[PDB]
RNA sequence: ACGCUGCUUUUUGAUUCUUCGAUGUCGGCUCUUCCUAUCAUCGCGAAGCAGAGAUUGCGAAGUGUUGGAUUGUUCACCCA
RNA sequence: AUGUUGUAAAGCACUAAUGCGCUGCGUUAAACUUUGAAGAUGUCUUUUAAGUUGUUGCCAGUGGGCAUACUGUGGUAAGCAUGGUGUGCGAGAAGGGAUGAACCUUUAAGCGGGCUAAGGAGUCUUAUGCAAGGUGAAUCCGGCGGCCUGAUUUUGACAGCCGAAUUGGGCGGCGGAGA
């Protein structure tokens, strides 16, 4: 993969890695400009970066002709107070206790 | 400095190119050879049939590296389809320098120059076979590989000397008078 | 992405002033003088435009008047461009002259990547070096190899730095943490 | 009154970076054992190292050779005495955390199916010398160990019948897949869950 | 050559910080250890190096470096 | 508001020095001065600002000092000897500089709650990161996507027909000999 106006990047922690931008100018080896899902543009450097795998065209993409390209957010709010990750845990006990004569 | 640089080796009809991780298997009609590559900085496959290399921001330290690595896939690739031989020659003022092979072409004894008594002994390097030609006192170095015909043949010349007496009066010894193809 | 250390706005301000000698009524209407200075603080802004004076005229800060002192905003859409910035600095041994061309996003941006580089390169700190312009150079008045081959598009090259992708102390012994 | 262990891997890991670390892990109450000690890294050249090595040789009593310093050669013994030096050890707290420490060349027979870990950041691929380094191993054959390749014979037989136990580990997790989508399966469990 | 720049602590000066309810003051004999700015032995360069004999330089401190006449001598100077 | 001064620097008007060209060019001064600062030092006005002492009794200790920032004199020089202005140790703990009379912070151990200074944030040892380069003298040598100046070249340079850059001087950081 490489550097280049139009590839999709990712932030470097494993964790938070589930927001999304595109390339939209090149300073030098180290530093590029980045355009947000949201609009914003900012400037990285690219020991902060994961380089994904799809690229585009960007010639005479305004900002919303440019901001169309980057995908959505894939984050989920999460919930089940005690009550509900209780059963699913009680699932799955049962089946080791019927597992177990099974031999497997 | 630039932002890529490229080299391109031609791999010819009979030669038959390999790699695996960086490691370099040639083989043609005459042996095969191992140039191995793992320690460089620099990128490396196959194109058209032919070695490709590249360098991405290097300064000129590994600028001058990339072509170097370069000239020595070349001299592989035609070890394995002409091959090398060198031919040596033996020089004297006053007394017979003889010599002798014992294996087939694999140890070269040299005899009395400059009347000495002991006996030197030389032993070829991997995968070279000394011969004797016979124009009168000559002899010859094959095989293929470039690195071990030569480091053969400058060994010979570096250890018949004669110490400790004025070079330009005793000009003994044996020299490489044609670097040529098998 | 995030980088979490804000890089996008420069130390660097800019502010235009006009200036004068303290009225008398020996010299009333004075003449009026105006110029920009490129560094921090309104006030460190003031006492460099009268080093100026002080320099060629002979118009000192105790017998001076400020008129205006404005502060340039930075802009607000964000695009690369290319600029070529004059410069004096002062040495071990004297002061000398130079030029340096580089790629920014601002006049402000472009004169905080000079001096990052002059950090590094020759050892000078920021306070050593006096700005005599900056402007944009539009593609073809450039005079180094660095710009021009930068400048273009479809540019292309791959990284060979290596990523932190977890902050853990420990880590499973087949992992690639990078 | 903590009873937590961990085995650390030391492979391609530099020898000062990890020592630190792992001393901090003994003061804070941890039991910590270092397997395949010889493997660690000294980034330079060989020739660097030689040379810092025959100046450690030199240092010597000369009224009495017996009560001086003494220069170890192993790398296991070699490694144990760059941790012990990052601490107070002559204090009866820096006592206590040398004795939560063990050192081995390869990998022991008991320690052979246990998780091992290693620390983000001695990793030799993140200096600017990536490709320039000496092991632990290669520098101290040249002044006198001999087990070297007894060492490296151990690591790898464990190393081959620690991969047929995966191989056995991951056909059972496909028999077993199967019969949870079974019939008479889920009707059974679903009367267990029926009577919560 | 005429000029110019350094290092050591083996000379002899310059100084007076420590010791005057006391630190036994020259040399030899005996015995051990360290330095290199190497005299010999090992390896190797240059020449106005034909050979022989020496002269000049580099790596190198492992091992060696004596017996006597005259003087208390250190030192000096001769014999083998 | 109104008086006094002859140092630094500079200069040749006096005293004393110093090369040439036949009017100019060249070099000097603790015991030379035609000039001449920064700084010091007198007086008037609180009918200027800001702030808020006079007279006298009985008596002790002390009269070997030393350090430093800046500044002189003698000396080849000295952790040497001897002057000037301020501040310290002496008679000054505590925090920091690994260690230290004098260095930097700061002025003294009652019981609680908050915040900073000098100095620091891999580990001993309380506490985070971002970026650019990189991997003891005279006197010599190399390098850099650094900078300043010149010359040559697609009408084909430099190196030895080929097809694109070549090169002379300097400067500023960095590294190597001298060691
Ligand atoms: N500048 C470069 N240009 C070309 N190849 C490179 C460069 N730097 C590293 N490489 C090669 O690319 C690989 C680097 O990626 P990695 O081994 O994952 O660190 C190795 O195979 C290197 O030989």
């Amino acid at each position: 993969r490489t550097v280049r106006l139009g590839r999709i990047v990712t932030p470097a922690l494993k964790e938070r890695r589930h927001t999304y931008a595109i390339i939209v100018g090149i300073i030098d080896v180290t530093f590029v400009l980045l355009q947000r899902k949201d609009g914003e543009r900012e400037i990285c450097s690219v020991a902060n970066l994961h380089l994904e795998d799809e690229a585009f065209d960007i010639k005479g993409l305004s900002a919303e002709e440019i901001g169309k390209l980057i995908p959505e957010d894939t984050y989920i709010e999460d919930t089940t107070n005690d009550f509900d990750r209780f059963k699913l845990k009680l699932r799955k006990r049962v089946e080791e206790e019927l597992l177990k004569e099974k031999g497997l | 400095m630039r932002i890529l640089v490229t080299r391109i080796v031609k791999v010819p009809e009979d030669c038959t190119a390999t790699q695996e991780g960086k490691i370099f298997t040639f083989q043609g009609p005459k042996g095969s050879i191992v140039e191995d590559c793992t320690r460089h900085p620099l990128t490396f496959d196959i194109h058209e049939g032919n070695i490709r290399i590249r360098l991405w921001n290097g300064k000129r330290k590994a600028m001058a590296l990339a072509i170097t690595v370069e000239s020595l896939l070349r001299n592989a690739i035609k070890a394995v389809t002409v091959g090398f031989a060198y031919t040596m020659k033996a020089v004297y003022n006053h007394f017979s320098i003889n010599m002798e092979i014992k294996e087939d072409g694999k140890i070269l004894l040299v005899k009395n120059f400059l009347g000495e008594k002991n006996v030197k002994r030389f032993r070829m390097r991997g995968a070279a076979r000394v011969r004797l030609d016979e124009r009168k006192d000559t002899i010859v170095i094959e095989g293929p590989s470039l690195s071990d015909v030569s480091q053969s043949a400058g060994t010979i010349t570096n250890e018949c000397k004669a110490k400790n007496r004025d070079s330009r009066v005793f000009l003994d010894g044996i020299f490489v008078t044609e670097r040529g193809i098998m | 992405a995030f980088s979490k250390v804000n890089m996008t706005i420069p130390m660097t301000k800019e502010y235009r002033i006009h200036g004068s000698a303290m009225p008398t009524e020996d010299n009333p209407r004075p003449q009026v003088f105006v110029g920009t200075i490129f560094t921090k603080n309104h006030v460190f802004a003031k006492a460099k435009f009268f080093k100026i004076l002080e320099k060629k005229y002979k118009i000192k800060a105790t017998k001076g008047l400020i008129i205006d002192c404005k502060e340039i905003p930075e802009p607000s859409f964000k695009e690369v461009q290319n600029y070529g910035i004059r410069f004096v600095y002062r040495s071990r041994s004297g002061v000398h002259n130079a030029y340096k061309e580089c790629r920014a996003i601002s006049k402000c941006w472009a004169i905080d990547h000079v001096l990052r580089e002059l950090a590094g390169r020759q050892k000078l700190k920021r306070s050593a070096v006096d700005i005599i312009s900056v402007d944009v150079v539009p593609v073809e008045s450039l005079k180094r190899a660095k710009t021009i081959e930068f400048a273009d598009e479809n540019v292309e090259f791959p990284i060979f730095t290596k990523i932190v992708n977890t902050k853990s102390l420990l880590i499973p012994s087949e992992y690639n943490p990078s | 009154e903590k009873k937590e262990h961990v085995i650390i891997d030391a492979t391609g890991q530099v020898a000062g970076k990890l020592a630190a670390k792992v001393a901090k892990l003994l003061l804070e109450g941890v039991r910590v054992t270092v397997v395949c000690a010889e493997e660690a890294v000294f980034v330079g050249s060989l020739e660097r190292a030689m040379d810092k090595f025959k100046q450690y040789l030199n240092k010597r009593c000369l009224v009495n050779p017996r009560r001086g310093p003494f220069h170890f050669r192993e790398p296991r013994m070699h490694l144990a005495k760059i941790i012990r030096r990052m601490i107070s050890y002559k204090k009866p707290r820096g006592k206590a955390a040398m004795s939560r420490l063990a050192t081995y060349e390869g990998i022991p027979r008991e320690l052979e199916g246990q998780p091992r870990y290693k620390v983000t950041c001695a990793f030799v691929k993140y200096t600017g010398n990536p490709n320039r380094y000496v092991t632990l191993g290669k520098l101290l054959s040249m002044f006198g160990w001999k087990h070297a390749e007894a060492a490296k014979s151990l690591t790898d037989e464990l190393k081959e019948r620690e991969s047929l136990a995966s191989l056995q580990k991951k056909d059972l997790d496909k028999k077993i897949e199967e019969l949870k989508t079974d019939k008479n399966f889920e009707n059974e469990v679903n009367r267990r869950l029926a009577m919560l």
